[PDB]
Order: structure tokens, then C-alpha cells, then sequence
């Protein structure tokens, strides 16, 4: 009828008052309905105290693989209101220890798929590294070989790599509604970028002593106004630090700028050159004796 | 020609009496199938020179004679030859069959003895059935198939001692096939390498085996690399008697073909379509920093430093002024060198790390080093001595 607030109401009552008896199912269940009619009038405070009270349900109960589906159907829509991937991906991650004993690949490989592709949008590339290493994830699986390729291809990004991406992939790049609520199309060509934008900095610092801001420019493929400004947030940020000389339109990324480096550098230098020597010294007595034979 | 006849009937007689051993339908039956100038065996010893070489379907004789041929010899022959000789026989559908036979059964329990691997020596009953179960699977069968029989091998492998080192042989060939599989030239390279390397040294050879082997490194050696294209195959046995067939002047036409860098020499270093692969299409510019790496670490200075002239790393690999600053980009990203290039200032500042290619100028080189190192060293010593 439209009559939200209302249905609601009543609903809210039942389930308190039900706790902590009358099936576990059951309780489970009003709680589905609750967040449902919650994430509308925007209520993502009462849809949170809500999550943490079924995570407990469905963690006690025993055979429980369609509660916890259930569950990550509701929570991934509340992190749609707010913007976490690390509240998706963590629980999902519990989710696939069930899904291997009890299920077929059928329903194991599109939850696995989104888990990383989700992460690939996600800005920081530190988390994607753990979901890659997987013993069952760094082995076949053809969704799973199209991931990996893309953790190889962040590394070595020089940032024409973007439309490349963008282009080449249009399943495993749009793709959705399957161990998730969904998210826009469009939704996903702003996240991907920002990810790669800062990525190409993370590279370019090691790589590179110094580059040339033009060059840098023409590299990101970007105007200088937006990179000064990706380049401002990062270093703030304090993931890495690079500074600009302005007059000269170059980026430094620094170098070693203390003795305390330099002094521990030497003390490897010599010890490097003894272990040479002493190498060395074998070596050639070995050489010797075979002359000899 | 009598000889297959001849040589088994003789060497059997001599090393049992008679029972139940001569086999006068066994001597006019190999007889039958090999009295060419190859024979389908030559008994005993004999079976290190001739057994199978034309499909055996006396096989179900050689059933009965493989239960009388421990006594007429040893531990090793038994395991060392019939599992092979179905395999360059190209008797594939055969090798399943007999594999059916033999399980994992041939004497075990309180028959005592020590066991090694087939295709050398007598192996584990196991181990046959787990490593040919996988030669056999992969030829046929599908790479996602493969990667999961490879995962069985690897488990075989870990499993035991390295003493016999036949199971390392399977290892390693078992392996290599499944980058000839998909695409992995730079992968297969490095298997292609260990599995000669394990191979040569201990015999057991057969020329199928080593046609395979020395073809299957050029292919793979052009189709991909990371160390440098050619100075490591003048270190690397490419056809030092390993064999010459099948146009090993490939070897020589690339290194020819890596310091002139023409398109026209690419495609008659070996033939148009091999040439390219498709490997070659992401390749040559990962072949081509190699060879202007290479050049310019011996020349420029004799003393190694980590300075280089961004325009002469450009004339010497003969590039123009963008694809150079991608090339370099990629190279960076591959390691062996680190300790930070200014892409401003226009200098190539990285560190000296890198192994250096072959004995020959490196001997040049080390000659000039050492007398500088020495002399350096005497001042300061002289110097301290005086005072």
C-alpha cells in the first residue's frame, strides 16, 4: 500500500519480542523483511544494530548456508548507502569456507569473481594482494585467471593501460547480480579510474628517481589542474610522499636525505667486499689444483 | 635379416637353461615384426640397444617374458625399458592398455629390494602408474585437465629422496608440456633447460627424446627470454652433439638477426610463420632492450658504472624518442636494476647488479679491474708501512 512506516511498526515489535526463542530460522527471517523496508526510509543506523544481531544468529546456528546468503543479501545493500568494500568483502570471505564443503562450483565461482572484482575498485591495492594469493584462487577457474592477469597488469601500469582495460573487458567490468546487489555501470567506470590514477603515482615513485611534470601529464594521461590534485590528495594521505618543484615543472620523488642511511649503506658496502675476497680466496685455490691435475 | 632371432635366442638360452624360456613362437614372432635393420628386441643387456621400434603388438607375448626376464638379468632393465618404447613407438592408445596390466604390481611386499622410478631403473609400483597416467593425459586431454595431473606429479616428486633421479626426469618433461601446451615459450625455456640438464649427463638417451628436446629449445629460446637471446646458448648446449637436425642455423641467424634488428632477417631467420609465432609480436621489444643492455654493460666504461646517456642507449638500439621511453618504462619494471633513474636530467643513473655474459670478455674485463683494484689497495698499504 505504501504504508512503510506502518508495516514497520508492526514488524519491529514481533521480532524483539520473539528473541532468543522460536526457531532460529524464523527470527532470521523477520530480520530479512526489517532491512528491507529499513534501507528505503533511510534508515542505515537501524539496519547496522540489525546486522550485528543476525552475524551472532547465524554464526551459532549449525547448518545455516542459506541464512548467511541471506544475510550478505541485506548487508551489501546498507554499504551501498555508505561506501565499504571492506565490509562486503570480509564477510564474503566466511561465506566462501561453506560455499567449497556444502556447494558446487556453480555457486562458489560468481561469488568468488565479485569478491575481487570489487576489490579492483576499491582505491588501495593492499587488500587485493591477500584475496590473490589463495591456493584455490591462483589455480585454474577462467574468472580466475582473467583476475590475476589484472594483478600482474597494475603492477607494471605506465596508465595507458585504463582504456585497454576498459575496452578488452565487458563481462568481468559490468557484470553483476550475482553474490551481490548491484551497483551502476557508470558507478563502475569512476571507481576503476581513481584506482589506476593513484596507482600509476604508487609505480612511478619507485621506478622513477625523477620525472618532468609535462611528462607526467601526457603519462596519466591528464590535465594538470586533476593531477596536481591526485598527486596533493595521495601524498597527504601519507601512502607515499613525492613533492613538486613549480618553476621547473618537475616531481621529485626524493632520494635517500640522511646519514643514518648512508652510514648503514657503507657498513654493507665492506661487507660485500669481504665476503668477495673470502669467495674469492676458495675459488681460485680450487682453480689452482685442477690446473695441477 | 636373422639377427633379432639370432641375438635374443642365444642370450636367453645362455642366461637361463631352457624352462619354459627359449619361446620358439616368440623367436618367429619378433622375428616377424622387426627383421629390418632395426630389431623389436636383442634380449638382456641387449634390451639397452634394441627393444620396440616399430609398434609391438607382440606385447602380449612380452607379458609371459617380462615374468621370466628378472632371472635371465637384474633389477633395472625390467622398469628401464617397456614403458617407453610404447611411448616413442607412438603407441598411445596401446601404452593405456598395458598400463591396465601393470598398475602398480611387478613384485612388491616381501619380494623385498629397494625401488626407484621407471624410465631409468625399477621404480616405484606407484610411481608409474601416477607419472605416465599424466604424459598420457596431458597429450590428449585439455589445460585445465593438466594443471590438475601436474599437481599429482609435483606431490610424487616431493615425496621422495632425488636418489634415482628418474622421477626428476618425469618431473621435468611432464612439465615442459604443458607450456609447449599453451603458449609459454619464456616458461617452457627454463623447463626445457633443466630437463636437458638432467637428461645428458646420466645416458638412457633415445633420439626421438633428443630430437624432441633440442627442437623444442629453439622454438622456445626465439619465442621467449629474460636473460639475453643467444650469448647463454654459447653456454647452452643448442646441437654440441646433442643432435644437428632439423635446422639448428636458427641459433646463428638470430643473433645475426638481434644485432641488425631488421623485420626482413626476422622472417628468414628460420621461416615467415614460425618466426612470428605469435610470440614474437610481444617479444621483439622484450629480445631488443636485451641486446642493447648487453652491449653497452661490457663497452662503456671499463669499470661497470651505473651511468648511461639516455640519447646513446637510444642510437644503439636504434629506436625513436617515445618508443624508447615505453621500452625503458616496461625494462624498470622487470628488475636486475633499481637504485632510481631521473626521467629528468637526462640520466640512465641505475645501479650495477646484473650477471655478466660469458668467459670471454669477461676474462678482458677482469684484467683491467684487477690490476686497478690491486693498485688502489697498494697505496693505502705502502702509505700506512712507512709511517
Amino acid at each position: 500500500e505504501g504504508k512503510i512506516d506502518e508495516a514497520a511498526d508492526i514488524l519491529c515489535e514481533l521480532q524483539v519480542e520473539t528473541y532468543g526463542s522460536m526457531e532460529m530460522s524464523e527470527k532470521i527471517q523477520f530480520i530479512l523483511e526489517q532491512m528491507e523496508l529499513s534501507i528505503l526510509k533511510g534508515d542505515y543506523s537501524q539496519a547496522t544494530v540489525l546486522s550485528r544481531k543476525i552475524l551472532k544468529k547465524t554464526f551459532k546456528n549449525p547448518k545455516y548456508e542459506s541464512l548467511k546468503l541471506e544475510y550478505y543479501n541485506l548487508l551489501v545493500k546498507i554499504s551501498l548507502h555508505k561506501r565499504e568494500y571492506l565490509e562486503v568483502a570480509q564477510y564474503l570471505q566466511e561465506i566462501y569456507q561453506t560455499d567449497a564443503i556444502k556447494s558446487d562450483e556453480a555457486k562458489w565461482k560468481p561469488v568468488l569473481s565479485h569478491i575481487v572484482y570489487f576489490l579492483v575498485l576499491s582505491p588501495y591495492g593492499n587488500l587485493q594482494n591477500d584475496l590473490i594469493h589463495k591456493i584455490q584462487n591462483d589455480n585454474n577457474l577462467k574468472k580466475l585467471e582473467s583476475q590475476e592477469s589484472l594483478v600482474k597488469l597494475f603492477t607494471t601500469n605506465e596508465l595507458m593501460r585504463w582504456p585497454i582495460v576498459q575496452k578488452t573487458y565487458e563481462p568481468v567490468l559490468n557484470e553483476d547480480d550475482l553474490a551481490f546487489g548491484g551497483e551502476a555501470n557508470k558507478h563502475h567506470w569512476e571507481d576503476l579510474q581513481k584506482r589506476v590514477i593513484e596507482h600509476n603515482l604508487r609505480v612511478i615513485s619507485e621506478y622513477y628517481s625523477r620525472i618532468t611534470l609535462l611528462r607526467l601529464n601526457e603519462l596519466l594521461d591528464l590535465t594538470e589542474s586533476q593531477t596536481e590534485t591526485y598527486i596533493s590528495d595521495l601524498v597527504n594521505q601519507g601512502i607515499i610522499y613525492a613533492k613538486v618543484n613549480r618553476p621547473a615543472k618537475i616531481v621529485n620523488f626524493e632520494k635517500p636525505k640522511n646519514s643514518s642511511q648512508l652510514l648503514n649503506e657503507w657498513s654493507h658496502n665492506v661487507d660485500e667486499l669481504l665476503e668477495h675476497i673470502e669467495t674469492i680466496g676458495h675459488l681460485i685455490t680450487k682453480e689452482e689444483i685442477m690446473h695441477g691435475l | 635379416m636373422f639377427n633379432n632371432h639370432e641375438i635374443d635366442t642365444i642370450l636367453s638360452t645362455l642366461r637361463m637353461e631352457a624352462d619354459p624360456s627359449l619361446h620358439p613362437l616368440f623367436e618367429q614372432f619378433e622375428k616377424f615384426y622387426e627383421e629390418k635393420l632395426w630389431f623389436q628386441l636383442s634380449e638382456s643387456l641387449t634390451k639397452f640397444f634394441d627393444d620396440a621400434k616399430s609398434t609391438p603388438l607382440r606385447l602380449r607375448l612380452y607379458d609371459n617374458f617380462v615374468s621370466k626376464f628378472y632371472d635371465k638379468i637384474n633389477q633395472l632393465s625390467v622398469v628401464k625399458y617397456l614403458l617407453a618404447s610404447l611411448k616413442d613407438s607412438k603407441d598411445f592408445d596401446e601404452s593405456l592398455k598395458y598400463l591396465d596390466d601393470l598398475k602398480a604390481q611387478f613384485q612388491e611386499l616381501d619380494s623385498k629390494k629397494q625401488r626407484n622410478n621407471g624410465s631409468k631403473d625399477h621404480g616405484d609400483g606407484i610411481l608409474l602408474i601416477d607419472s605416465e597416467i599424466a604424459r598420457t593425459y596431458l597429450l590428449k586431454n585439455d589445460l585445465v585437465k593438466a594443471r590438475d595431473l601436474l599437481d599429482d606429479l609435483e606431490k610424487t616428486l616431493d615425496k621422495k629422496d632425488s636418489i634415482p633421479l628418474r622421477i626428476t626426469n618425469s618431473f621435468y618433461s611432464t612439465n615442459s608440456q604443458y607450456f609447449k601446451f599453451k603458449n609459454d615459450f619464456n616458461s617452457f625455456y627454463y623447463t626445457s633447460l633443466l630437463y636437458l640438464s638432467t637428461l645428458e649427463p646420466s645416458t638412457s638417451i633415445t633420439l626421438a627424446e633428443r630430437q624432441q628436446l633440442a627442437y623444442d629449445l629453439s622454438i622456445s629460446a626465439l619465442l621467449g627470454d629474460k636473460i639475453y637471446n643467444f650469448g647463454e646458448l654459447l653456454h647452452h648446449p643448442i646441437m654440441e652433439t646433442i643432435v644437428n637436425d632439423s635446422n639448428y642455423d636458427w641459433l646463428f641467424q638470430l643473433l645475426n638477426a638481434l644485432t641488425v634488428g631488421d623485420f626482413d632477417k626476422f622472417d628468414s631467420l628460420i621461416k615467415v610463420q614460425i618466426s612470428k609465432i605469435p610470440i614474437l609480436a610481444q617479444h621483439e621489444s622484450f629480445l631488443r632492450q636485451k641486446i642493447c643492455l648487453m652491449t653497452l654493460i661490457e663497452t662503456v666504461f671499463v669499470k661497470n658504472i651505473r651511468m648511461l646517456s639516455f640519447e646513446d642507449i637510444s642510437k644503439a638500439t636504434h629506436l625513436p624518442k617515445d618508443n624508447v621511453e615505453h621500452l625503458v618504462m616496461r625494462a624498470i619494471s622487470l628488475g636486475l636494476l633499481k637504485g632510481s633513474i631521473d626521467q629528468v636530467n637526462e640520466l640512465v643513473t641505475i645501479s650495477w647488479v646484473q650477471p655478466r655474459i660469458i668467459s670471454g670478455d669477461q676474462i678482458t674485463k677482469m684484467k683491467d679491474r684487477l690490476v686497478e683494484w690491486n693498485d688502489q689497495v697498494e697505496k693505502l698499504g705502502k702509505k700506512m708501512e712507512a709511517r
